[PDB]
């Protein structure tokens, strides 16, 4: 882990926040199952020195495998002899609070992501939901000239789903005066310019 | 319901609710318990007036249970008999709720797509809905069976 | 959007259950309610800007916001900020009218934090402008309708902050 | 459908059910039944008339965050009440 | 593939506008069949008047070439 | 990640060439200025706190953002604030160092809008207090590479907004 | 995870005020019915085998569920069952002692539907399981701990449905 | 709170609440009356005991408020005291709760970094919190003045 | 201002800047020295002329200055002074611009809405920008007087 | 947008003071160099196409951009690159007009750089394409205004790249 | 009271409480939680009725705040409004109680006396009472309003 070949390939191209959640699937068989644990091993990896014990070559990627090795899950299931495995459906009981997000991680794509997914996730639950199109969030194009880029969602993953139902509103901004947004001002596109 | 209804209009009018639209919810809010009578005493008696519904609809055009009708068979027959039991259930929910949208969100809009695929007989479905007016308005009061009945005439016109 | 009795009806369809007693109890819990919910409302919307001229002085005007380098500053952003004061007011009335948060969620809070995000706009201070409105209309529904009225005030300013 | 609708109507869709309208249409008609229900509807009658031409009307936050919101926002988020020290050294300054 | 000649007349009661509405109030324009209702209809419920209308395209009673 | 010389060194390869004379141009341009951004780098890496201080002070604090419902409420959310403040600084710094933006893009571009997004942070502020940090550091370094530096204090607050 | 406590506590703490009578008084009422949620947990607890074995015989079998083709006609299908019950028992437990629908949002009754819809699982089935539980704790528990939980049984299947 | 530390507690090892964990909650309950009017009281008198205790802390520590001090000026000591009533505020919040978690999680996890950035001297942050802790015990009985010290007591140790 | 006029009328249409658009950006290029003149001498004269605009505001509607006027009490005409500032700021720069785009957007987009909310009378804020508007042109020769005229009657007739 | 009086116009209202000697010496120095850039805008407009031929004699085309493989190849390609070109050439006409890089900021680049991701679109070599037409347009002009578009120019590659 | 009003005449004539005292008593009691709810409406907008009530009675009779009039002078208006204050927390007695007994004890027998002594214009005091009713009947619903408006007019007619 803490070698230059895993620094080279699964820390350089990521994100932080993703390099997480990679090391979650490689070091555990699993992925990241709460936001406090999120917390935690972000806050190990973020700082300079976090130090445990003594020593401190505990930086960023050293430190954080240290404690995804030295954890108490770890040295319980795959304790001192056996290479860690996919703990997926088949092995262990399996949490359905991530599952779409999980059986994505567990898949060999996984690395082709970019965007973040688990930190998303469990902000998500906690908040309203956010606008975008009522569709996934990769159906609104970008709003430039003549444009129409929509995003492919296969040339680099970055979906993004939401429960919209079919009575919420979007709410958009008004391209002129505030006081005309056509919802408090039902006669707003025919008072002046 | 109206509470609904009520609301959009004043949503989309982006104004509070007029005084008439008050006065609407408290008469509706006062019905409300004539309204549960309703609905209680159609739930009570619904197995009978399914069962009357469908005799009335076979003896109206027995081909649908004939060899080339789509109800052809028990439980081809089970089924036509299953949906008259739904759409009684959504006219109930309807009589509780005070206007229709609860039934138009549930068995109305897209009811002409589903039965085209299943190729059943629309026009003989608004028969067997019309058998299930009589016999429901057959166990109610006048002017409860003319409300039961109103639920029923829109179920009978949103069919065509 | 969805109520009282039209959220009973499809919790108990989407169960495919007839009215039992318990959706039944509940539709005439909020029977019983009926009058006093559409008395506060009429007081509301009978009193509808002077709940936000006085929000507005208590929380927001005579401050560093209407200042320069305030975002309540210039007439185009005070009158937006009023409007979106009414906009809080009458959704709130139509959340205690139909006893349900449900319009809230769909048509107030959705993208809201984001969209304020973008544009600038003080989240904090417009949580406290919603409390002004709250206390306001707090006084002036009285103890009848008084805490209905607050819990969805208080819906929305949980949802903002 | 969402990037014709932004095309021909200065605002991109509101509503899932605004939008299922003109799926239902573009399954049975295809592209002619949607650009013609888009044209043919009484909002764009109301707004744009007889003689105006469509035009930009409405933006979603994450595009106008694109336009504006380069190096940020300068204003500074100002609060009411609070307690600030902006400007007194500046005031002291003067006034000396 | 047929046209409509349409004159029309529609008054703006309640808006009172500024600047020149001689070209908005009172016109004639082509319009193809299949859109001719939905512009007729949007004529009548502003309280327009149609002054006349002419095929100008077509023919009669034709069953076939009229596609669209 | 890249450099100016990996990046014209890949420039050259993916076309299967021997570097030529622009190539050497391009080479000596970036060897030119290679002592002052070492000095640069030392510089803001001996002043990393006081800069960090005094951006915060500048764009974040003393607002609605440190009230009660604001997003920096909290010690949490305080340590959390001026940590990605000093994410920011940092590889500002690398990025001044390898002369490319490269590390920028890999490494904080990537999915953070999505993320602050999810979290509700507000992006405006934060492109706001990574402006003040540029003042500042360009206020240290001085004039022979406080260009250098502002250019990916730009890049990153683009990419951000 | 809130219960009533700490949600007051969160609630008040976002717009910064001090513990006000509206406050004491749903502490308050949380404190007077804590009693008989402590007894209906031990009531629920012990008798919750016979509970699941009554409510499955009351809803799940004797239908298409155990016939060929069902969802639960063997065994280890018929074991995932009890299982995915013994949850919506022992959750709801704790929410009928730590009275707030919060812990039932967090650990069960999140993506469970995505998770039924990828691995077949009638979802109505699954809610018609729920009540009779709901049913036969009621039954169990006694009149006035018969609701509450109720109540968080009624969340659970419409939060599920 | 200790509702959320027990019922969490036994979730990790999947089982019911546990007879040992059929307790304490129990103390909590019956103690809930007394915990509540402990906190109104000191909610009550919030403003006197931070003015009391700022003033204390101010004698006892004049460099502070001296011109080479963190809480140099009328408004530096504003924030001062502003910061006193925030931590009485969240020692209120841990005494209704009956556990440190809420305040531990608002106004303890990242002090040391907010304020070293600030450069405000934590030591005199802790004698202020002493401060308050003794106006605060100075206006209740000897069982309440010490549950509330106790809160008091493990503020001042984790700011350290 | 002018050039932005322009610029957004060139960008919209898709097409470089037309010759008679670099005849007026020409025009008000050359005019610049004059425009600064005239902004130079009302920024000089802004207190006289806001204390003569309340002096003969107050003589003309009394009843604003009065217990139930919007402005009664020493504050409330140091308020209403304060908004004769403003919009004699908004002219100056106004002034300087070349046109009317600063004052539509900082002091006349909802100006109704605002003095509706505080109840105010927008009649008697025009006449006060009316007092301003005779004030400021007897501070000025003819041309200037009428250049910065052009300006406040704006002002006067947007209030309105 | 903005332009330099618009600029010196928001920058003191925000903080609500009048014009003073710093804005006024601002304003007369725009005012200073009016015509110089009215006349570089009709010299670049009258040779906007001759520009666009030269910069893409010398920078695109003959090379790998033109022949099969290439971003630049088919007709369709070249023309979209042209028309690309000549959008670039006229906003910075605009901006050099305006006096101020905010119409660059809004119109142009916004999103610009993900786009030509997107797309495949070599963003060196579009750098270099304008970077050819301000030499030319350096030529055409003079010592007077060649350094004034430049920087323009130069607001564009930074962007880009 | 209601009921000092009807123990107290049915002890004129050493009876007990008539059978038909057994009824209005009974009315009484059922609509105090109204008068209770009324009252405390009334009693929470106190501030805001005064300052309107104060602000309509100085435009309708201006005379009074003129130089020769009895409440010229900021101190001498700070005395009529807290007059105006005296009889709305009159009018809120009156409401409470179900008659107007407390009120007329309180502040009507003498009044006539009192204001002749002080010189003040007791028409002008009714006129404020009006005003007082016109901004509080604003504030309620009509039922409510009614009720509330009819202490006012006795108020008013009283004052005459
Ligand atoms: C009077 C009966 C007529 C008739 C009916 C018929 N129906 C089916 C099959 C289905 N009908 C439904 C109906 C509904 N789903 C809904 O959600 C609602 C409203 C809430 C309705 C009304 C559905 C879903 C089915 C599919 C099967 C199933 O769900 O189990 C059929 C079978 C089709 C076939 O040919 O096999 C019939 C025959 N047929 C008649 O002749 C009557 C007039
Ligand atoms: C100036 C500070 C602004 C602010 C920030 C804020 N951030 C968080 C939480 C997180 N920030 C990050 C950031 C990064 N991850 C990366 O990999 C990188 C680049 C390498 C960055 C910049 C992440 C992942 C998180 C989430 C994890 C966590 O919670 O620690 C928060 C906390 C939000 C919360 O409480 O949930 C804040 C407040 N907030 C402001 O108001 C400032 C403008
Ligand atoms: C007894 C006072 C001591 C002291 C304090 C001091 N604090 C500040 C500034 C801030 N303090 C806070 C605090 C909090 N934010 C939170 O969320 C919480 C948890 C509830 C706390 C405690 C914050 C955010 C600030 C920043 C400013 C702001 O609030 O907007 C200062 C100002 C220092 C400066 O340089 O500006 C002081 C002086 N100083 C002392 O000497 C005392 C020991
Ligand atoms: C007022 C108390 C605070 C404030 C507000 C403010 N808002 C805007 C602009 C907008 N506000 C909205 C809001 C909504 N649209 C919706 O559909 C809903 C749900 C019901 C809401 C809440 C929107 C969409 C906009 C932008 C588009 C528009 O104008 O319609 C402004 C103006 C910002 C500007 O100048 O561009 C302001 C000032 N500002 C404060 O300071 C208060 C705390
Ligand atoms: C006034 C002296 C006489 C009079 C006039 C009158 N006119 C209308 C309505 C319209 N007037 C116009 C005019 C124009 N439209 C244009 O495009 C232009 C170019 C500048 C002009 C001059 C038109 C077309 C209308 C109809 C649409 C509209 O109202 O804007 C009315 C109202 C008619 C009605 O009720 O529909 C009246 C009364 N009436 C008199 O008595 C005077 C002799
Ligand atoms: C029983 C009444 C119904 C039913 C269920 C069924 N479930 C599974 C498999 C799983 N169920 C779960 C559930 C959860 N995981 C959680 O974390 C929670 C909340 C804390 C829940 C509710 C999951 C994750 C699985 C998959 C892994 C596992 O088995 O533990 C099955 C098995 C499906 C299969 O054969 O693959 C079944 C049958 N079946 C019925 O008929 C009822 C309607
Ligand atoms: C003065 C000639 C008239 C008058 C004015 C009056 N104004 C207020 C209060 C406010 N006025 C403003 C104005 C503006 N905000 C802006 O951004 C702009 C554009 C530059 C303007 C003009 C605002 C924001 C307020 C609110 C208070 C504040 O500034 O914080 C009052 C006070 C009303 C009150 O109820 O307190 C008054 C009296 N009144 C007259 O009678 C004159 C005709
Ligand atoms: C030309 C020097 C280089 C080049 C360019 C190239 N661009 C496209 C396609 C598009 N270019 C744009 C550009 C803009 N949209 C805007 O809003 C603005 C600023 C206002 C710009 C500059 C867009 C949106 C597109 C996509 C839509 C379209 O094609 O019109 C192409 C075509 C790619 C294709 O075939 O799909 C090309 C070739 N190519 C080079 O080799 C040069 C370096
Ligand atoms: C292929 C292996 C296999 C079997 C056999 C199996 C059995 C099985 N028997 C069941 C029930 C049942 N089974 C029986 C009875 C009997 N059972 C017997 O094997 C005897 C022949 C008989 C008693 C003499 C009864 C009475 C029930 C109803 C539940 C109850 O007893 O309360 C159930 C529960 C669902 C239901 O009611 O149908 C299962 C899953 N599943 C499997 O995967």
């Amino acid at each position: 882990g803490k070698s230059e070949l895993y620094r080279r390939e699964f820390y350089q191209p990521f994100i932080n926040s993703r390099v997480l959640e990679l090391a979650f699937k490689h070091f555990l068989g699993r992925a990241p199952e709460s936001r406090a644990e999120v917390q935690k091993y972000f806050s190990i990896i973020s700082s300079p020195i976090v130090r445990g014990q003594s020593s401190m070559p505990s930086g960023g990627l050293y430190a954080l495998i240290d404690a995804l090795i030295d954890s108490e899950e770890y040295t319980s299931i795959f304790g001192e002899d056996t290479v860690p495995y996919l703990r997926n459906l088949g092995v262990e009981a399996q949490p359905s609070w991530n599952w779409g997000a999980a059986y994505d991680l567990y898949n060999y794509a996984a690395p082709r992501r970019k965007v973040p997914q688990f930190i998303t996730l469990f902000a998500d639950y906690t908040q309203p939901l956010p606008n975008q199109h009522p569709y996934g969030a990769g159906n609104d194009p970008l709003e430039i000239q003549f444009g129409a880029i929509f995003k492919n969602s296969t040339i680099n993953p970055a979906e993004r789903a939401a429960p919209i139902g079919k009575d919420v509103k979007r709410i958009l901004i008004r391209n002129g005066s505030p006081t005309s947004n056509e919802r408090g001002n039902p006669t707003g596109m025919s008072e002046g310019a | 319901s109206v509470l609904t209804k009520a609301i959009v209009n004043a949503d989309a009018e982006a104004r509070y609710l007029s005084p008439g639209e008050l006065d609407r919810i408290k008469s509706f809010v006062a019905s409300g318990e004539r309204r549960l009578r309703i609905a209680q005493t159609l739930t009570e008696a619904r197995e009978r007036i399914v069962k009357q519904a469908g005799d009335q609809l076979f003896q109206i055009r027995p081909d649908v249970v004939s060899p080339g009708g789509n109800a052809y068979g028990e439980k081809m027959t089970a089924l036509c008999l299953r949906d008259l039991d739904y759409y009684l259930r959504l006219v109930t929910y309807g009589i509780v709720a005070g206007d229709v949208t609860p039934i138009e969100e549930i068995g109305i809009i897209g009811v002409k797509e589903m039965y085209n695929s299943l190729q059943t007989p629309i026009p003989a479905v608004a028969e067997g809905v019309r058998a299930m007016k009589n016999v429901a308005t057959s166990l109610l009061s006048g002017d409860d069976a003319a409300e039961a009945g109103f639920y029923f005439d829109y179920l009978v016109g949103a069919m065509q | 959007m969805q109520d009282a009795i039209t959220a009973v009806i499809n919790n108990y369809d989407v169960q495919g259950k007839y009215l039992d007693g318990a959706a039944l109890d509940k539709l005439k819990a909020y029977f019983t309610t009926g009058a006093v919910r559409v008395r506060a409302a009429a007081v509301i919307s009978s009193n509808a800007t002077t709940i936000i001229k006085e929000a507005a002085a208590k929380a927001l005007i005579y401050s560093d916001l209407t200042r320069p380098g305030g975002n309540m500053y210039t007439t185009r952003r005070y009158a937006a900020c009023i409007r979106d004061m009414d906009y809080f007011l009458r959704y709130a009335t139509y959340a205690m009218l139909a006893g349900d948060p449900s319009i809230l969620d769909e048509r107030v809070l959705n993208g809201l934090k984001e969209t304020y995000n973008s544009l600038g706009v003080p989240i904090a201070a417009t949580v406290g402008g919603i409390q002004a409105m709250k206390e306001v209309v707090g006084g002036l529904v009285g103890p009848d309708a008084a805490k209905e009225a607050s819990i969805y005030f208080d819906y929305l300013s949980s949802g903002l902050s | 459908i969402e990037y014709i609708h932004r095309r021909l109507l200065g605002r991109p869709t509101y509503d899932r059910v605004e939008n299922n309208r003109y799926f239902d249409i573009a399954s049975k008609k295809g592209f002619y039944g949607v650009v013609d229900a888009m044209l043919n509807s009484n909002e764009y009658q109301e707004v744009f008339g007889e003689d105006v031409l469509p035009y930009e009307r409405y933006l979603t936050p994450a595009g106008l965050s694109l336009r504006k919101g380069r190096f940020g926002s300068s204003d500074v988020l100002t609060t009411p009440g609070g307690i600030t020290p902006r400007g007194d050294a500046a005031r002291m300054m003067d006034k000396i | 593939s047929r046209y409509f000649k349409v004159t029309a007349c529609i008054p703006s009661l309640k808006r009172v506008r500024t600047g020149r509405e001689l070209q908005n109030t009172f016109f004639t324009k082509l319009v193809p069949y299949e859109n001719w209702f939905t512009e007729q209809q949007r004529i009548q419920k502003a309280g327009g008047k149609v002054l006349s209308v002419k095929l100008f395209t077509g023919v009669q009673g034709a069953n076939t070439g009229v596609g669209a």
